[PDB]
RNA sequence: AAAGAGAGUUUGAUCCUGGCUCAGGACGAACGCUGGCGGCGUGCCUAAUACAUGCAAGUCGAACGAACGGAGGUCCAAAGUUAGUGGCGGACGGGUGAGUAACACGUGGGCAACCUGCCUGUAAGUUGGGGAUAACUCCGGGAAACCGGGGCUAAUACCGAAUGAUAGAGUGUGGCGCAUGCCACGCUCUUGAAAGAUGGUUUCGGCUAUCGCUUACAGAUGGGCCCGCGGUGCAUUAGCUAGUUGGUAGGGUAAUGGCCUACCAAGGCAACGAUGCAUAGCCGACCUGAGAGGGUGAUCGGCCACACUGGGACUGAGACACGGCCCAGACUCCUACGGGAGGCAGCAGUAGGGAAUCUUCCGCAAUGGACGAAAGUCUGACGGAGCAACGCCGCGUGUAUGAAGAAGGUUUUCGGAUCGUAAAGUACUGUUGUUAGAGAAGAACAAGGAUAAGAGUAACUGCUUGUCCCUUGACGGUAUCUAACCAGAAAGCCACGGCUAACUACGUGCCAGCAGCCGCGGUAAUACGUAGGUGGCAAGCGUUGUCCGGAUUUAUUGGGCGUAAAGCGCGCGCAGGCGGUCUUUUAAGUCUGAUGUGAAAGCCCCCGGCUUAACCGGGGAGGGUCAUUGGAAACUG
C-alpha cells in the first residue's frame, strides 16, 4: 500500500477507531510516543481542521496528492461540496471491495485489487482507485475461488450497506444507488476540511 | 564572482576547508548578524567540503548518509 | 488545393482529420476548411464526412489523395461526382 | 451561477498611523541528501560566440551516348532491360528572435488602383521555314579551381512567316455609379501563337486515344497596396522637418502614390507629447488573482524579420533568394607566390561562456512533399528508438492473525512507561521481479489482371465510375496474454518555543553555533550538536532565484490631506472639466433585433475512447467601446 506501518498507532493518535471497532483503542487511548500518557495541550482551529483531514485520509487509505485531486474534481459537481467529496470517496474500488465483504480492512482490499483477483464486467482491474458506477458488477474470476482468506473475510464481515447489493453464491456485488451522507462515517466533521483547503 | 564583484559571503557549519584562491559556490540568503554579509556558501557543490559528524539536517552542509 | 489528411492524437495512437488545404503548407499547419474525421485503430473504419462541401471542392478543383479517394469512393462521393459530371 | 481567512514586531502598559517579515500557488529552473517501475510530455533561458565529421533537394530515356543471351562471320560479334544538354523543382519544407516603437502585429474594412505557375471548367488552335550549339574530337595555357582556338551533330533548345485580340487609337448605341468612372454590344484600321512524344485502328494515305504546347474567359488558391481603432519608460528629451508640404507636366511599376525628375508657392507635424534617448519580435495564449487587474511570450498554431558583416543585380509566375551569383570587410584553409575554396541561427556532434541542459541511432511501413504516364528516386519533414525523477498521472516495498506485551534501545519519581501487534510464530497473494512460452491494431493502398456500365467515336486503343484477385511493417517478438517460484531483490528528506502540525535526556557554556521575524547561547537550553520519540510529505524531500497573492502598500472596483506623510502665501484669468427650469426637433452618446466575422489548439459544460488517471476524440459555450442595417427617445450632447 502507500504506508505499511503500525495501524494502532495512527488510530491512537487520531482519537477514533478507524478500520475497526474500538479494538485498537481498548487500552491506553492516549497518543503514541512517550508523551501523551503524561499530559496534553490546547487545540486551535488549524489543529481541528488538520485532524479532520487526517480522519478522512487515513480512513480511506489514499495518499495526500490524490486526496486533493479528488477534492478538486468533486468541486466540479453540483451540490454541497463536502457531501460530494465524501460520496466520491465512497466510489473507490477498494472501499467497495472492503464494504462488500470480500475483505476485512482497507489494506486487504487494496492488495486483493492490486493482484487482479477481482473483475468488473469481466475485465481484470489492477487499479484500486477505479471509480465504480451504477450497475457495475464485481467477481473473483475463479483466481482465489476456493481460497481460505476470502471465506474468512465473508465470515466476519458485519453486514452489507443498503446502497450495495451482494450475493455470495457467485461473489457478485453491485451498487444499488448513490449513497448519502446519512449512511456514512459520521465520526468526522466534513464542514472543516473544505475550510482547511480554503486557506 | 563571475562578473568581478566584491562579494562578502558567510560560511555555515562547523569547521571548513576554505582558503585563498579557492573556487566557491555562492548562494542567496542574508544574515542579520553581520552588517555587510548578504550571501551564503553551499557546502559540497564545489571545492568547498562538507561538515564532519552530521546526523541531522544532513541534506544541507553536504554530508552523505553514513 | 488538396483535401488532405491531418494527423494528431498521441504516440502510437493516431487520429486523422479530412481537411482541405494547400500543398505548400505544413501538414499540421494552416488549412482552409476541415470536413471530416478518420479513425484507423478500430477494425471497422469510422469515417464521417460532410458529403456536400466535399462535392463543391471537387467541382472547384480540389484533387484528393489516394486514401482520401478510397474513402470518398466507399462513401459514394466519387460515384456521385461522376454522375453529376454526366448529368 | 459566482462571491475575498490572517500572524509577529515601536510602549511601563494602551488605541491609531506606518513600514518590515512570514504562512499559499507556479517554473524551459539550479544546488544538497536520496532513489523501484509504467504511461504522457519537456530539455542552451548565457556567446545572432567559433565550428571538426557524416547526412539534410533532387527528379524525368515517352526529346539526343550500357553488360549479357544472342543474327551473322572453329574464332570475333549486328539488334533487345541503366551518364550529360533540355523541362520541372530548388521561393516549399526546416532553424533562430539579432534588428524593428512601425500599418511589424491584433481586429474591421477598401482596391471603379492590382498580380497569380501548378489545379478545375469552357471556347478556338497546334499550319509552314531557317541558322546554330553543347555532348564528341584535335591544338595549346596549365600546380590546381579550370580556361581559350579549330572541326562535327540533335531536339519539347533558339529565331522569322501564314492566321487569330475583349492589346492601342478612332469612334457609335444602350444601361449605370462612389468624384476619378463601371457594364453589355457594334464599326474601321495596326500589331501579337504554338511542339511534339508514347500507342490504336486503318490502306499504308487518313482517322483516333493519353500526356503535352499557344491565346482568351471564369472559379479556386497564394500574394501586393491603402485605411479607422488597440497594446512601453523618460519632459532632469521642446521644438522637428526642406522631396519636406501641395500643385502643374513627365518618367517608372502588376497597380495608386514626391516612388523618382523639372517647374511653381512655403508649407507640414507637435503639451490629444512632435523630435530624441532606453528597452523590446507581435498575437492566440501561460502564471496568479474573489474580480477588476498584475507579470511573462517556455512547448504548440498564425504573422513578421534574419541567414558571418555591408551593398547589388540576373533567372523565374513568385527571390533582391539559409544549404544560388557579383563586390568590399574580418576570419579559416591550399599554393608551384601567378592565384583559388568556405560559411551548422538544418539534423546529430566538438571547443568556449554558464549554476545549468541530450545519441555523431532506425525507416520511408503510415501522413505529407518534389519529379514521372507509371513502376520508382529523394525527403535528419515525419513516423520511431536512446539519455536526463525535468513535470503530470498511475502502481509497488507485502496481507490477516499474533501479548499486560518476545528480546533490546530511550528514559525512570529506577514500581514503571515507551518504541508496540511493531516482532518471532502463524495462514495467504504475486501487482512488481526471475524462468519458459504464445503475440496484435497501426495496412489504406499505389501499380498489375479480370470485369460491368458511361462519354467519345466509322471502329477501336485509351479515359471515368463500380465489383473482385495478388502484394506491402523501422517500431517489433513491441504492447498484450499464459504458466511455475518468491516475503523474499525495493524508503528517504525536512521539522518539533510562537507564527505552524509535533518533546525528553545527554554535551557545551555569549564559546561552539542557529536564524524568515520575535530573537536564543553567560551551569537546570523543549531554539546550539547528538540520541530516543513525534509531526508532514513520499521516490521524492529541502535550499536558492523570478512572478502573483496576502498588500486597501497607487485604493475605478477599494485610501486619504486640523494635530501621524499629505491644501500651493494670495489673486486675475487662456485651454480644459462641470453646469438652473420648460417645450419642439435630431439619434452623436445611450439601450435593443437581425447579417457577417472574432482560425485551429487552450479554460469551461455535456458525451465518449485508452483496465483508471494523466492523455486523446466529438459536440457545445465563452470572448469585440468589431463592420452593414432596422428599431425606442427617459437621460448626457
Ligand atoms: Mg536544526
Ligand atoms: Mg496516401
Ligand atoms: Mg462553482
Ligand atoms: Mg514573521
Ligand atoms: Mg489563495
Ligand atoms: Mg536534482
Ligand atoms: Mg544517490
Ligand atoms: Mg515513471
Ligand atoms: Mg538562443
Ligand atoms: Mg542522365
Ligand atoms: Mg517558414
Ligand atoms: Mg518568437
Ligand atoms: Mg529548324
Ligand atoms: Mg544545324
Ligand atoms: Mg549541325
Ligand atoms: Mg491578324
Ligand atoms: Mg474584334
Ligand atoms: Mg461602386
Ligand atoms: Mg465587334
Ligand atoms: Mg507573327
Ligand atoms: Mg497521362
Ligand atoms: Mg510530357
Ligand atoms: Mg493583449
Ligand atoms: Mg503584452
Ligand atoms: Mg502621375
Ligand atoms: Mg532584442
Ligand atoms: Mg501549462
Ligand atoms: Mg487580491
Ligand atoms: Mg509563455
Ligand atoms: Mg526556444
Ligand atoms: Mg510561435
Ligand atoms: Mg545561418
Ligand atoms: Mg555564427
Ligand atoms: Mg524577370
Ligand atoms: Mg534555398
Ligand atoms: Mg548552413
Ligand atoms: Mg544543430
Ligand atoms: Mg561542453
Ligand atoms: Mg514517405
Ligand atoms: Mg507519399
Ligand atoms: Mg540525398
Ligand atoms: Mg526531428
Ligand atoms: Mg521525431
Ligand atoms: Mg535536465
Ligand atoms: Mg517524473
Ligand atoms: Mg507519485
Ligand atoms: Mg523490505
Ligand atoms: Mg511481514
Ligand atoms: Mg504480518
Ligand atoms: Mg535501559
Ligand atoms: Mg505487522
Ligand atoms: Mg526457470
Ligand atoms: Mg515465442
Ligand atoms: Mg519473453
Ligand atoms: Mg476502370
Ligand atoms: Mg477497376
Ligand atoms: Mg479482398
Ligand atoms: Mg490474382
Ligand atoms: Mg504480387
Ligand atoms: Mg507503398
Ligand atoms: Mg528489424
Ligand atoms: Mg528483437
Ligand atoms: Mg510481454
Ligand atoms: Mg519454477
Ligand atoms: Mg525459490
Ligand atoms: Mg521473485
Ligand atoms: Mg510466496
Ligand atoms: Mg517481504
Ligand atoms: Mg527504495
Ligand atoms: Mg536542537
Ligand atoms: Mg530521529
Ligand atoms: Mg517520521
Ligand atoms: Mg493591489
Ligand atoms: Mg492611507
Ligand atoms: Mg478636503
Ligand atoms: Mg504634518
Ligand atoms: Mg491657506
Ligand atoms: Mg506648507
Ligand atoms: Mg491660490
Ligand atoms: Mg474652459
Ligand atoms: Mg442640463
Ligand atoms: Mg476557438
Ligand atoms: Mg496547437
Ligand atoms: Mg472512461
Ligand atoms: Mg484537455
Ligand atoms: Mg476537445
Ligand atoms: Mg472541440
Ligand atoms: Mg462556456
Ligand atoms: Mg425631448
Amino acid at each position: 500500500a502507500r504506508y505499511t506501518g503500525p495501524s494502532w498507532k495512527v488510530s491512537r493518535r487520531l482519537g477514533i477507531s478507524l478500520s475497526g471497532t474500538g479494538k485498537e483503542l481498548e487500552r491506553r487511548p492516549y497518543a503514541p510516543g512517550q508523551h501523551g500518557p503524561t499530559q496534553r495541550k490546547k487545540i486551535s482551529e488549524y489543529g481541528l481542521q488538520q485532524a479532520e483531514k487526517q480522519k478522512l485520509r487515513h480512513m480511506y487509505g489514499l495518499t495526500e496528492r490524490q486526496f486533493k485531486n479528488t477534492f478538486n474534481k468533486a468541486g466540479k459537481l453540483q451540490g454541497k461540496h463536502g457531501e460530494n467529496f465524501m460520496i466520491l470517496l465512497e466510489q473507490r474500488l477498494d472501499n467497495i471491495v472492503y464494504r462488500l465483504g470480500l475483505a476485512r480492512t482497507r489494506r486487504a482490499a487494496r492488495q486483493l485489487v492490486n493482484h487482479g483477483h477481482i473483475t468488473v464486467d469481466g475485465k481484470r482491474v489492477d487499479i484500486p482507485s477505479y471509480q465504480v458506477s451504477v450497475g457495475q458488477v464485481i467477481s473473483v474470476r475463479e483466481k482465489s475461488a476456493k481460497n481460505s482468506a476470502i471465506a474468512e473475510s465473508l465470515e466476519v464481515s458485519s453486514f452489507v450497506p443498503e446502497y450495495v447489493t451482494f450475493d455470495a453464491e457467485t461473489l457478485t456485488g453491485s451498487l444499488n444507488r448513490l449513497p448519502e451522507r446519512s449512511e456514512l462515517a459520521a465520526e468526522i466533521n466534513e464542514a472543516f476540511i473544505v475550510e482547511f483547503y480554503s486557506r | 564572482l563571475s562578473n568581478g564583484i566584491e562579494v562578502t559571503a558567510y560560511i555555515p557549519g562547523i569547521g571548513h576547508n576554505l582558503q585563498e584562491h579557492s573556487v566557491v559556490l555562492i548562494r542567496g540568503g542574508r544574515v542579520k548578524d553581520l552588517p555587510g554579509v548578504r550571501y551564503h556558501i553551499v557546502r559540497g557543490a564545489l571545492d568547498t567540503a562538507g561538515v564532519e559528524n552530521r546526523g541531522q539536517s544532513r541534506s544541507k552542509y553536504g554530508t552523505k548518509k553514513p | 488545393v488538396k483535401i488532405r489528411l491531418k494527423r494528431m492524437g498521441s504516440k502510437k495512437k493516431p487520429f486523422y482529420r479530412i481537411v482541405v488545404a494547400d500543398s505548400r503548407f505544413p501538414r499540421d499547419g494552416r488549412s482552409i476548411e476541415t470536413i471530416g474525421t478518420y479513425n484507423p485503430l478500430l477494425d471497422p473504419v469510422e469515417v464521417k464526412i460532410d458529403e456536400e462541401a466535399t462535392l463543391k471542392w471537387m467541382h472547384n478543383g480540389a484533387k484528393p489523395s489516394d486514401t482520401v479517394r478510397n474513402l470518398l469512393s466507399r462513401e459514394g462521393i466519387m460515384e456521385k461526382f461522376h454522375n453529376q459530371k454526366l448529368g
